[PDB]
DNA sequence: AAAAAAAAAAAAAAAAAAAAAAAAAAAAAAAAAAA
DNA sequence: TTTTTTTTTTTTTTTTTTTTTTTTTTTTTTTTTTT
């Protein structure tokens, strides 16, 4: 309806067309492609980046360019989608239309290596989120990757990873012959103008430009692609800005101080302050730092039992540790039985001052040492 | 070779010549044929690698009898994995037994229905990677003892018998031959089985807050010449470089991914001298 | 026959029918007050508006009207500690908005649930969901590839669909595929589905998710915090109604005595229901301060001073002795023959004489079987190593006081 | 390097007509081969007989 | 040249999840019963 | 000759067992001090 909806919706988080962040990518992809194609040559190349950079929606912008529909034979296959490693040979031989006698995998990989064998048009195999195939043996995995060096086989495949070395190292192998080691190309994480960029792109496209000032937009960036550089959380945190201001302004701009409420945002019970104040007083006073329950229990019972509190008894008690361990403040590592569980501080001693907020008792629990 | 105990207490042309030796080892092939006939086994135990001696045995002479070559330089075959070749392959009899030794048992008494088949059986390094425990040679030495299956192979490695005792060496009724070449090891070590730069490739990779939490390290390590975790993590909360402490230990997970920071038991070294630290933090400034 | 039964029943033609009672149920003009104090304060009752989650309403309710109205289709993530109101609200808002469509307020949509803890393996959501769908039970594959084909391919006119996930952290494994495939479907254009997920702790995307789950996930998250004894007592407050059965510092002695350990509400409507069935056997139609005072101490149990008063002689001179080992040695975890050379001078001080040691190992069998001590199996006798669960001080408390 | 060696196989199979006197008729018919081929069967029925009858 | 002890690295349990093998149940073709 | 019934095999699906990973703890070897 009005601006803020329509900011809320043209952000959207989802597949689009332009792609202002990545040109020398696409343009390199599509040299990629056509120097294979104007040879008629086999190549393999693995492409890789931290998630949300923009490599299968660069990648699924080039599946839809008719030009290399009209040269070559596209096939996109996501690696999460099949029931088991090995079942990637039915999976291609489903995309491709071929004929097997089937309910065997190693039919089904033959009939692949009779289709690369013989040919009318080039095939372009692009394997999204390849780093579900890596086993132990990695049989599947070497299997594709040696479809270039196959006599006569006219396939260039594509594989799209998060890891910058998955190559290296899960494709050890491959070194060996340089004939077989895929062209790398890394997507490296958006900086504060790209992102400022996709932000300006993606409301010039609804013509929502109003709503963000370029201040609030290059702080923002200046947030985001220092933490993760990924476009993701940039568009998520913008969504959700916008989001929240229409919850608390129901046409005003967005305003400094919201996108830093925001921005600073996203980037207790009486027995669980005095297990948590035992925990502190343990780990102060003792330099062995490997604390069971028991152990914990004990002077947890001793600090109570000062303070004229009623304690709980250790099953309760197991139950506490359990409720502080969802918050993050700790660690519990199990082991055989219950009074033996390890539990490990996880924050530093300031935050645990600072989240119980109640130094009135904090002070009294760590200067009790006669209790341990 | 006799070798003495004393050691151990006190602790082109060429390529004609090699040309000339293939030939020489060219001319063996019918009396290998008729040695193979007699139910002996063929084995070479020369230097050099006897990969193309075998496969021009293969192409020369094998083009027409059942062959299964088996790689046994490659760092990740199995003994299943040849079994089943067997029984799925030449006998179109589905997979084998998980158990290997009545694989075997099925494969002889397979074979026994089936004579003048004969499988012609080539092992490259017969003492490879994943065929050097007793169980493996125990089941090529069966295979080897069934009078249809011939078996030809290669040994590189001195220790060799030392896991073949005299009834695995009564199966294998080798002959031996010393098939000298002087040819590298080219196709056997280019396998799996046998850093200032790629810490700048992969610190390009970074953002700037990782960076910024790598500089803390390395700034830590040249002024102590591993450093807590606590340390760290007051250093990242003083910067701002990380909202609290879970993402600071994924962000040292990810380092110890890429082999930058190592960690100890929390001890965080960085596994490179100080004086190219030095260099490093100069490139960084 | 039952297999033609069961092929209508992976068919979804016939339905899961459940007996039925011979006697017809009791009317409601029969109950008592405090009967009917009883079934208001269960916890299968809910309130159609929940006290006290009025701005979490809100929250997921914006997001979720937003998310209908865009036909954009995103993600969300709430949590807390189990009792907290989150289930109760979500479903709350689901069972609004879906009133709100049946007015013609808002768009029509569809509404997928499961749960985490529901499935024998989290690959069964794919059957689970399609299952909601359709009415076909099918295998998994089959399920996967009707999803994929359902969510993936444009159709006008797709309806909106809303998929609630409860119990988050059990659809998480090694290779985290379902998970993957749950948060990676909003993403494409085609499908017009809303995931919202339930989880229990607040850490849960950077813990045990990868780093393309937690990119997916996104960052728009609720967190439901424990209630306090003020939130806790208005909650018990809304489910008696006017009522005067209970009275004003019985509910403020549960809210202020349950809020300081968990926060639950489950246990305060636990409490209150046995402080009722207290009130009740005790022939009073009110329930004063002491019925809840009883109903606390057996509700908050700590039974094991209980249980060393009511072992054995034997069985508390080998109580006394494990403790006596563990001061004498000072390590917490004792062997066997120290213990029993220790059980013999205590038996010799007090004036008793010992069994054995193979009675004296069906002594220490008979203790850590009701798990007042911790020991190994009796098959290396006089080397087993016998841990103390219960406390010194508690054993020093039972035997002389 | 070649073609023979692969990176993801370690077994390769040669089948020609496998289903479920390995020379030819040049050597086999020669004088050598049969007198060989006598003296050896002839020598082996010995050891068999000793041994057989060592066993009894 | 040889002994020891504080710490680091190889290994040893173990425990938790997954790959694969077995076992069973459902579906496609076969062979007989019968109209 | 043509429709229906029952068998056998094959295929798919589920369950159990073995193997692999993964975390924690122990044992052996190393580096550094002492005789
Ligand atoms: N350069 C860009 N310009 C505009 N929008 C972009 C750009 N890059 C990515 N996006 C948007 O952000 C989202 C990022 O998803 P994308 O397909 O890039 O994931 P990805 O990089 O493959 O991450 P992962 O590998 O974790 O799946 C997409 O929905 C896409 O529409
Ligand atoms: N604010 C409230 N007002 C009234 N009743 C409540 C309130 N919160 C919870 N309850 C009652 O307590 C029970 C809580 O169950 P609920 O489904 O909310 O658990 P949850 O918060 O989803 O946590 P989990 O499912 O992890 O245990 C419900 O049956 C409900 O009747
Ligand atoms: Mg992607
Ligand atoms: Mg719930």
């Amino acid at each position: 309806r009005n601006k803020y909806q329509n900011a809320r919706r043209v952000l959207n988080s989802a597949e689009t067309q332009n792609l202002p962040g990545r040109e020398s990518q696409l343009q390199e992809l599509r040299e990629f492609f056509s120097n294979h194609l104007e040879s008629q040559t086999s190549g393999s190349l693995y492409v890789s980046g931290q998630p949300g950079t923009g490599k299968t929606a660069c990648l699924s912008l080039l599946l839809r360019d008719p030009d290399f529909s009209k040269r070559l034979q596209r096939v996109y296959i996501n690696c999460t989608s099949i029931a088991s490693v090995g079942a990637v040979y039915k999976k291609l031989c489903t995309e491709l239309q071929l004929k097997v006698s089937g309910r065997t995998e190693r039919d089904h990989l033959e009939a692949i290596q009779r289709h690369l064998k013989t040919a009318k048009r080039m095939l372009l195999l692009v394997l999204d989120e390849i780093d579900q195939l890596c086993t132990s043996r990695q049989e599947v995995l070497y299997t594709i990757f040696e479809w270039p060096a196959l006599p006569g086989s006219r396939i260039l495949l594509v594989g799209i990873a998060n890891s910058l070395d998955l190559t290296d190292r899960a494709l050890m192998r491959l070194n060996a012959r340089c004939e077989l080691k895929p062209r790398l190309m890394h997507f490296p994480p958006y900086s504060k103008q790209q992102i400022v960029e996709i932000f300006k792109s993606r409301l010039a496209e609804a013509e929502v430009l109003d709503v963000f000032p370029p201040v609030t937009l290059q702080l923002l960036a200046a947030k985001v692609s220092a933490i993760s550089g990924d476009v993701r959380r940039a568009l998520d945190i913008g969504r959700r800005v916008v989001e929240i201001a229409e919850q608390q302004k129901r046409l005003k701009p967005v305003q400094v101080t919201q996108v830093a409420a925001v921005l600073n945002k996203v980037y207790f019970p009486l027995q669980q302050k005095l297990m948590l104040c035992t925990l502190v007083l343990m780990l102060r006073n003792e330099r062995n730092k490997d604390i069971s329950m028991g152990r914990l229990h004990e002077v947890y019972r001793r600090v109570c039992a000062k303070r004229n509190i009623l304690a709980l008894d250790q099953a309760e008690f197991t139950g506490t540790v359990d409720l502080v361990e969802t918050r993050g403040i700790l660690r519990i590592m199990r082991k055989k039985e219950p009074r033996l569980h390890k539990v490990l501080l996880q924050w530093d001693e300031e935050e645990v001052h600072a989240a119980l907020s109640d130094k009135q008792l904090i002070a009294s629990i760590l200067s009790d040492t006669a209790c341990l | 070779f006799v070798p003495e105990s004393d050691g151990y207490f006190h602790s082109a042309e060429h390529e004609g010549s090699i040309n000339a030796i293939m030939e020489e080892y060219r001319s063996y092939f019918p009396k290998w044929m008729c040695i193979l006939n007699e139910g002996f086994n063929i084995l070479l135990y020369g230097l050099g690698s006897k990969h193309q001696l075998l496969q021009s045995f293969h192409r020369e002479v094998l083009h027409k009898q059942t062959v299964l070559v088996v790689n046994g330089f490659f760092p990740s075959l199995t003994i299943k994995d040849m079994l089943d070749s067997i029984t799925s392959d030449i006998l179109d009899a589905g997979i084998s037994p998980a158990n290997p030794h009545e694989a075997v048992d099925m494969i002889e008494e397979e074979f026994a229905l089936i004579p003048e088949t004969h499988l012609f059986l080539i092992v490259h390094n017969l003492d490879g990677a994943m065929l050097r425990n007793v169980k493996a040679q125990a089941i090529l030495s069966r295979l080897a003892r069934i009078p249809n299956i011939h078996l030809l192979a290669s040994i590189d490695h001195i220790n060799t018998p030392l896991l073949w005792d005299q009834g695995k060496l009564c199966s294998f009724n080798f002959s031996w031959w010393d098939c000298t070449t002087m040819l590298p090891y080219t196709n056997e070590t280019a396998f799996e089985n046998s850093a200032l730069s790629s810490m700048r490739s992969v610190f390009s990779s970074l953002t700037t807050n990782s960076r910024g939490i790598y500089m803390l390290i390395v700034k830590y390590q040249l002024k102590n010449k591993g450093m807590p975790f606590r340390d760290l993590y007051s250093s990242c909360r003083e910067a701002f470089l990380v909202s609290s402490d879970l993402a600071l230990r994924a962000q040292l997970t990810e380092f110890l991914d890429h082999k930058l920071v190592k960690s100890k038991r929390e001890q965080l070294t960085i596994p490179i001298d100080g004086a190219l630290l030095q260099q490093f933090l100069e490139e960084q400034e | 026959t039952p297999s033609q039964k069961m092929k209508k029943i992976r068919a979804g033609e016939l339905s899961p029918s459940m007996q039925q009672r011979t006697d017809l149920p009791a009317k409601d003009s029969s109950k008592s007050e405090l009967q009917l104090a009883r079934e208001q304060l269960h916890v299968s009752v809910v309130p159609k508006s929940l006290p006290c989650r009025e701005r979490e309403f809100e929250n997921i309710y914006a997001f979720l009207e937003g998310k209908i109205q865009d036909q954009c289709g995103g993600c969300m993530y709430v949590s807390g500690v189990p009792g907290t109101g989150k289930t109760a609200t979500v479903t709350g808002v689901i069972r609004t908005l879906q009133r709100m469509a049946k007015q013609n307020e808002l768009p029509a949509f569809e509404y997928l649930e499961i749960n985490g803890m529901r499935l024998t393996e989290p690959r069964q959501a794919y059957v689970q969901i399609y299952k909601q769908l359709t009415g076909k039970t099918v295998s998994w594959e089959q399920a996967h590839a009707l999803l994929e084909k359902r969510f993936t391919t444009p159709a006008p006119r797709r309806v909106t669909t809303v998929l609630l996930v409860d119990e988050l952290d059990i659809l998480c494994n090694r290779r985290q595929d379902v998970v993957y495939n749950l948060l990676d479907w909003p993403t494409k254009s085609a499908a017009k589905l809303v995931v919202v997920t339930i989880a229990n702790t607040m850490d849960l995307p950077e813990r045990l998710l990868m780093g393309k789950v937690t990119s997916r996930l996104g960052l728009t998250r609720l967190t439901f915090q424990p209630y306090s004894h003020k939130q806790l007592q208005e909650i018990v407050t809304a489910r008696l109604g006017g009522s005067e059965t209970f009275k004003g510092e019985a509910v403020q002695l549960v809210a202020r005595k349950v809020a300081a350990v968990s926060g639950d509400a489950r246990r305060a409507l636990d409490i209150c229901r046995r402080a009722t069935e207290i009130a009740d056997t005790a022939a009073v139609k009110c329930v004063t301060m002491l019925h809840v005072q009883q109903a606390l101490a057996e509700m908050i149990a700590s039974a094991k001073v209980q249980a060393i008063r009511n072992c054995s002689r034997m069985e508390q001179i080998f109580l006394q002795a494990i403790a006596a080992e563990v001061t004498r040695t000072g390590v917490e975890e004792t062997t066997f023959m120290g213990v029993y050379q220790q059980v013999e001078t205590i038996a010799a001080f007090m004036g008793v004489t010992f069994p054995p040691p193979g009675r004296a190992l069906r002594l220490c069998s008979k203790l850590g079987a009701e798990r007042l001590i911790i020991s190994e199996h009796s098959r290396n006798d006089l080397f087993q190593k016998i841990l103390l669960n219960v406390s010194a001080d508690d054993i020093h408390y039972a035997l002389r006081v | 390097m070649d073609p023979t060696i692969s990176v993801s196989k370690g077994c390769f199979v040669y089948k020609n007509g496998a289903t479920r006197s390995l020379l030819g008729k040049e050597v086999v018919q020669q004088p050598f081969y049969e007198e060989y081929r006598k003296a050896w069967n002839q020598i082996n029925d010995h050891i068999a007989d000793l041994q057989h009858r060592s066993y009894a």
